[PDB]
């Protein structure tokens, strides 16, 4: 379809932008809540063999306090994406300073492609995200509370205030939707706000393993 | 730096009653003048009434730390 | 004795109005009712009928009662009963349901 | 579907609102009535059913019940 | 809950149920005869549609109309998919929305017999027209309680409780219903403890099987104090994966081998 | 015993008497109204004990 | 009065410093829509 | 039907409970003031995300929940222009000083920012306007209590300074803690868990509704936080005790 594939990928390119946001990555308040009209006058709003196509919709964006730490978002064309295109990509991004990355895969990679993936973690991370898992913002909604995530000098700031072992503190798999949607790693703390109904706030704490 | 409730609890309160009238009723002697009364357990709670239980009590923490509360120093419940 | 009057015409409208309906269920009338086929609406109009009936019947009998009774005044206390209880044992048992 | 008759375009008019109708789901019955305030809209439009008489409210929807 | 302008009319939410609710050709389809009709001309069966558009077989799958106009399809979309989903190897000369009949003309162009049958079978059973999978039926219900009525601050002040059409499905999909537009993707949860884990994350389940407890223990009429319906989800939410409360939940943890034994797995566990 | 303040409503209390007048003085003793360990009004039930 | 005309001024600073964000992001988006020109 | 209905149910609750029952065994509150279980493992930073038992708890109403904007204003704002109103409900030698004094009237306009503030916070935290709230201490029934037993008389003039139930309010406030220690990250977590309790108590405890509907002495005011505050600390909970199997 032509209509909705431009609807589509304008959802995916917002969910992109917001959690770019989210992380702490700067970003225009304008492509943070653009709407779609600019986004056909921009491209061609031709995705079927025209203008719009996958790999030059790509944006790359710094962080807020650190300008020299980047994030490429990705959108390979093959559906069963292999590991000649993320390899490819990696040489290419090898180029640049850049460490953190973002892979936006048309259906699920071959299993072979994540081992390749997690090889390359210590010196280039990079993740998937499956498009059909963009189309939908999922810290907006209203199970989901507000995350925060925490710097290790508050967490160790926590563990000496309760006299309470990191090891002790609840466990959050890094495998949950929101862990990737942050990109928390193992052996880190997120703060969990939930509206109580009986104590107005409550703050909780869960450390990723 | 105690951080534990000012407050004792009722099953602090239950226990050291409790261990009172056992040592009362083992030939130990009170803190308190007796008003024509025998059983050990009400010679008990009118000593805490009156807070003069010669005990202290080691509120464990998580961590492994402990506290030393006395009878005579917190408040009492009931 | 003017109470059994009106639960027995309440009784006998309610007849009236089920044998109605299952005229008009033979004859191809009654229309499916959204969400629901037609022997399921035409099984949950039934049901509605006669709990309205039981309910006007109940209603009836409990308005008929004096202060002295000993059931209205054990279900106004809440000591043990309820206003079904009365409603049973005096205007009509009600359906028998099962499953 | 534009380029249909007139009695084509009709009958196929009929049979969508007849399809959107039935995929409807009944109201759920009810007494209703103005005598009880709910707590959670305070409005006064409402219904009510004996069985313990349950309150459900007609705008706002508060549930509740009187013994 | 629908978000646009569908939550207050019916006419625009039909649409939106058609869409979310699994349509195939059985739904829609009312007799199907294969013919051995050996030249494309000839037209054993009388039908004038042939030789305007123009192998020794062809399926006659004729449609029912009232099931087409309820789903609100057309041919031009059925003939699309039936020709993408098995390539291009077959030929559907689809029918115009003029005649009375609803007749098509399924052939194959490049044993064979049985072929047509097979594909015919396995069309019939699952094609998916228009719809997604697991999702059965959908109704369409006004809400009558404050639980799923919507609520917005006017500027008065009063919340005003606004009255909009709510669906109410029959699967689990979550997942590609969200996605979908005219669907708020706030307010739609799943009614389901394992699916919400797959999708939102722990926390959410952890706040969804709340309430759904709060939902199946206060249906009686009945008060449970809120503090125990929190204690047991955050125990069986502790962990980070959702612990059955059963022996393969429980023993799992770390917590000792006299422990486990007594609850069950006695000797296992030692 | 003691000084004890509540109000409870009884079981046969019509709702279409607090809006009207007789709130406080109720035909059908019902309203229970305790002020300082003291029954006032209202018929005591369930609702109530 | 001097009090609320204080607060509309810090007010003003602040949308101030939302145009300085403003043009600090299109300055450099100037350059980052080379790199994603290469990329292509 | 019935009885065979009853006979599963008598079968199969027994089983559930037992599950229930041997999952959340060893829960407990330790002295701490924290929810752990035999590995130690925090399960909860307070016990019911407050830290209060379930026996000392009541049903209760949010007066600044659901109001409508207008009335809301004309019901925690304690107008001090109106002096008319002022001589009804204050006494002659409070008039002149809430009138000419300004320090007054700006801790009063604080106070009902405060109050929208908390407002906004219930409306956000509590969709679909439920006012029915469990909450430690009937404040209602404390100052109906306090009325009862000191005469108030609410037709007569009370003596009972704004500024007096403002100071109470902050002291009280103050002295009901629930995560002890003077730390930035303390401060922060006894905030969140006494959030509601004290929204309410200021909800309840105004400068308008005082001098309207209450009328309250200084005396009858001194009574009604000392009850208060020690009605709040026999509500906390007491560590040691078990809340899995009280839970199941």
């Amino acid at each position: 379809d032509d209509e909705e594939e431009t609807y589509r990928l304008w959802k995916i390119r917002k969910t992109i932008m917001q959690l770019c946001h989210d992380r702490g990555y700067l970003v225009t308040q304008d492509e943070l809540d653009q709407t779609l009209e600019e986004f056909k006058a921009q491209f061609g709003d031709k995705p079927s063999e025209g203008r719009p196509r996958r790999t030059d919709l790509t944006v790359l964006v710094a962080h807020n306090d650190d300008p020299t730490d980047q994030m490429f978002v990705f959108f390979p064309e093959e559906p069963k994406v292999g590991i000649k295109t993320i390899k490819v990509y990696c040489q290419r991004m090898q180029e640049e300073n850049i460490t953190r990355a973002l892979i936006v895969v048309q259906q699920g990679m071959t299993p072979s492609a994540k081992q390749s993936l997690v090889d390359m973690a210590p010196k280039y991370i990079l993740e998937q995200f499956l498009q059909q898992e963009l189309l939908i913002n999922i810290t907006e909604h209203e199970l989901v509370p507000e995350h925060v995530v925490m710097t290790k000098e508050e967490v160790t700031e926590l563990l000496a205030r309760y006299k309470l072992r990191e090891n002790q503190l609840p466990r959050i798999q890094a495998g949950d939707p929101v862990a990737r949607y942050f990109g928390i790693k193992r052996g880190q703390v997120v703060k969990i706000i939930r509206p109580s109904e009986t104590a107005g706030r409550y703050i909780t704490y869960r450390l990723v393993q | 730096k105690r951080i534990t409730t000012p407050y004792m609890t009722k099953y602090e309160r239950a226990r050291v009653l409790g261990t009172r009238a056992l040592q009362i009723a083992m030939c130990a002697p009170v803190m308190v003048e007796l008003e024509g009364e025998t059983d050990p357990l009400l010679i008990a709670m009118k000593e805490l009434k009156a807070r003069k239980i010669p005990i202290i009590i080691r509120r464990y923490l998580p961590d492994g730390s402990y506290e030393d509360w006395g009878v005579d120093e917190l408040i009492i419940s009931d | 004795s003017k109470t059994y009057q009106d639960i027995q015409n309440t009784i006998k409208k309610a007849k009236q109005d089920v044998i109605e309906v299952i005229e008009k269920a033979h004859n191809n009338e009654l229309e499916p009712t959204p969400g629901n086929t037609l022997r399921q609406t035409f099984e949950n109009q039934v049901n509605r009928i006669l709990n309205d009936a039981r309910d006007k019947t109940g209603s009836s009998a409990q308005k008929s009662l004096s202060e002295y009774n000993n059931f209205k005044s054990m279900v106004v206390s809440g000591a043990k009963g309820s206003k079904i209880n009365i409603s049973q044992v005096i205007a009509v048992v009600g359906q028998q349901n099962v499953e | 579907e534009e380029m249909a008759s007139d009695e084509l375009k009709e009958m196929r008019k009929n049979l969508t609102k007849e399809a959107i109708r039935e995929h409807q789901m009944a109201k759920t019955g009810g007494t209703q009535t103005d005598l009880f305030t709910c707590g959670k809209c305070k409005k006064k439009n409402c219904t009510y059913t004996q069985v313990t008489t349950f309150v459900v409210c007609n705008e706002c929807g508060n549930r509740w019940k009187f013994c | 809950f629908l978000l646009g302008q569908s939550a207050r009319d019916a006419e625009r939410a039909k649409d939106i149920l058609c869409r979310l609710e699994h349509t195939t050709l059985r739904k829609v389809t009312a007799n199907t005869a294969i013919y051995y009709d050996p030249n494309p001309q000839s037209t054993v069966v009388a039908e004038d549609q042939e030789w305007v558009n123009v192998s020794p077989w062809l399926l006659r799958v004729e449609l029912d109309r009232k099931h087409m106009t309820d789903r609100k399809l057309t041919m031009e979309q059925i003939a699309e998919k039936i020709n993408a989903g098995f390539g291009d190897d077959l030929n559907c000369i689809f029918n115009d929305d003029n005649a009375e009949k609803l007749v098509l003309r399924i052939r194959i162009m490049n044993d064979d017999d049985v072929f047509l049958r097979c594909i015919e079978s396995n069309m019939l059973t699952d094609m998916t027209l228009q719809g997604i999978e697991q999702i059965s039926k959908v109704y369409m219900h006004l809400p009558q309680t404050d639980n799923k009525k919507k609520i917005i601050i006017t500027e008065d002040g009063e919340f005003k409780a606004l009255q909009e059409w709510i669906l109410e499905t029959d699967g689990v999909s979550l997942m590609r219903v969200l996605s979908e537009k005219d669907v708020d993707p706030v307010r739609t949860t799943s009614n389901d403890i394992v699916e919400i884990f797959t999708v939102l994350g722990i926390e959410a389940v952890r706040k969804a099987l709340e309430r759904e407890l709060y939902h199946v223990i206060s249906f009686d009429g009945s008060y449970v104090n809120y503090r125990h319906l929190a204690l047991l989800c955050d125990t069986m939410t502790c962990r980070g994966h959702l612990m059955a409360i059963t022996r393969h939940g429980v023993n799992r943890q770390d917590t000792g081998p006299l422990m486990k034994c007594s609850f069950e797995e006695t000797v296992d566990v030692l | 015993p003691g000084h004890i303040n509540c109000i409870r409503t009884h079981s046969t209390h019509p709702d279409d008497e607090d809006s009207g007048p007789y709130k406080h003085i109720s035909p059908g003793d019902t309203k229970v109204v305790v002020e300082n360990g003291e029954l006032i009004m209202g018929i005591l039930c369930k609702k109530s004990l | 009065r001097q009090k609320l005309l204080k607060e509309q001024e810090e007010k003003r600073l602040r949308e101030k410093e939302e145009q300085k964000k403003l043009l600090e992001q299109r300055a450099q988006y100037v350059e980052k829509t080379k790199n994603i020109l290469m990329f292509t | 039907e019935g009885l065979i209905d009853t006979a599963v149910k008598t079968a199969e609750t027994g089983y559930i409970q037992r599950r229930l029952i041997k999952s959340m065994e060893s829960v407990m509150v330790k002295y701490d003031a924290t929810v752990r279980n035999s590995i130690n493992q925090v399960v909860q930073l307070r016990y019911g995300e407050d830290g209060l038992a379930g026996e000392s708890v009541e049903f209760q109403n949010l007066a600044t929940l659901k109001p409508s904007n207008k009335a809301f204003e004309k019901k925690f704002r304690f107008d001090y222009t109106n002096e008319r109103a002022l001589r009804r409900t204050l006494q002659e030698d409070l008039v002149k000083d809430v009138l000419s004094n300004a320090h007054i009237q700006n801790e009063l306009e604080r106070e009902f920012e405060r109050m929208r503030e908390d407002r906004e916070v219930l409306r956000v935290i509590f969709p679909t306007g439920d006012s029915k709230v469990v909450l430690p201490c009937n404040l209602l029934r404390m100052i109906w209590n306090a009325q009862k037993i000191f005469h108030i008389n609410p037709r007569l003039p009370s003596d009972l300074h704004p500024i007096k139930v403002v100071e109470g309010v902050k002291e009280l406030s103050k002295k009901l803690v629930i995560v002890n220690g003077d730390d930035p990250l303390s401060r922060q977590a006894q905030e969140n868990a006494t959030l509601l309790f004290n929204i309410h108590l200021r909800s309840t405890l105004c400068s308008r509704r005082m001098a309207e509907e209450f009328r309250l002495s200084g005396e009858a005011f001194d009574w009604l936080l000392g009850e208060i505050e020690s009605k709040f600390n026999q509500a906390i909970a007491h560590p040691g005790e078990m809340v899995g199997a009280l839970a199941a």
